[PDB]
């Protein structure tokens, strides 16, 4: 009725503080894992140059 | 009973007329005359076109045929034919010089070309060895585009031919074309890469010589027979019948093509 609750309540602000903490770094993980992919793809130039090879020029 | 097939490749229908009637009148019926794409024995192929399934363009200077002006000269080109896929799709000789500047990959058609050019200096050696020439002269063309396929054509006729103790002797196509056509006896067996101008060059001196017939030697193992005008398609006739067995009826045509080489039909 007296000691638990009390020590209970004086964990209270810590345990906050560092869950605070905690998701903040889940965020920032989830951010910085983040990059943009440039895809490539065939030059149509090739084509070009492959198509007039097949008309035998 | 027996059958000829014919292939079309870029031929005139009169010209692939005039070797009907040749056929019918001269064969007589005996053997019948069929028409198709691809062939590997008794096959007669008519125009420019390289067919569907020949790997060796092989061609000489007959005897028998040989015009006042080339009287005695004696050379054989041989030009090196990879294998031919439908008309849309990409051929060979292209996709092997363009994947790689694309940066495609090139495993397979480096494999497929390089067992080409290995039967065709087969070939080119076999010609020189029984012709008795210690060297041979590879042809390339030197433009900048195919710089890919006649450098793997290079490093395999030379592999080869240098495997069997001959010679060999690079030059592009301008200059040998026009000592082929000036000065041919110099020359004893000249290899041809497979590009379109090589299969002009082959085609001017085969005519230029006074028409004669091109020999095929497809990836089944034979002998095809190839004309583009009336009287090389007439000699290619005749050659053909003879390899059926038939001597008088192949004379009969080669002296018909001699006397009047574009209205053969009618002459004999």
């Amino acid at each position: 009725d007296i000691m638990v609750p009390s020590f209970v309540y004086n964990k209270l602000p810590v345990i906050h503080f560092l869950q605070e903490k905690r998701a903040e770094q889940k965020l920032r993980r989830v951010l910085d894992e983040t990059y943009t992919e440039w895809t490539e793809e065939l030059d149509q130039a090739h084509v070009t140059d492959a198509i007039t090879r097949s008309l035998n020029i | 009973s027996k059958q000829l097939t014919f292939i079309s490749a870029g031929a005139t229908a009169a010209v692939l007329q005039s070797a009907s009637a040749i056929v019918s009148k001269v064969a007589g019926g005996r053997v019948q005359t069929k028409t198709a794409k691809e062939a590997g024995r008794h096959a007669v192929v008519v125009g420019p076109e390289t067919p569907i399934g020949v790997h060796t363009a092989v061609t000489e200077v007959p005897k028998s045929a040989q015009d006042p002006l080339f009287s005695g000269v004696s050379t054989v080109v041989v030009r090196a034919v990879l294998p031919r896929a439908a008309p849309d799709s990409v051929q060979l000789r292209d996709a092997l010089d363009v994947y790689a500047s694309a940066g495609i990959d090139t495993k397979e058609e480096v494999r497929s070309a390089t067992e080409a050019f290995k039967k065709s200096a087969e070939v080119a050696v076999g010609k020189a060895k029984a012709k008795g020439v210690k060297r041979i002269v590879l042809v390339v063309k030197q433009a900048s585009k195919h710089n890919c396929i006649n450098e793997l054509f290079k490093k395999i006729s030379t592999e080869t031919i240098e495997s069997a103790g001959l010679t060999t002797e690079v030059v592009g196509t301008a200059a040998v074309a026009n000592q082929l056509i000036v000065n041919p006896e110099s020359l004893g067996v000249v290899l041809l890469n497979d590009v379109a101008a090589t299969e002009q060059i082959e085609l001017a001196f085969a005519g230029v010589v006074g028409g004669v017939s091109r020999v095929y030697h497809t990836v089944e193992g034979g002998k095809i027979s190839a004309g583009h005008s009336f009287k090389s398609v007439a000699l290619a006739v005749a050659q053909e019948l003879r390899e059926l067995g038939l001597s008088s009826e192949a004379d009969k045509v080669e002296a018909a093509a001699s006397k009047n080489p574009r209205a053969v039909v009618s002459a004999l």
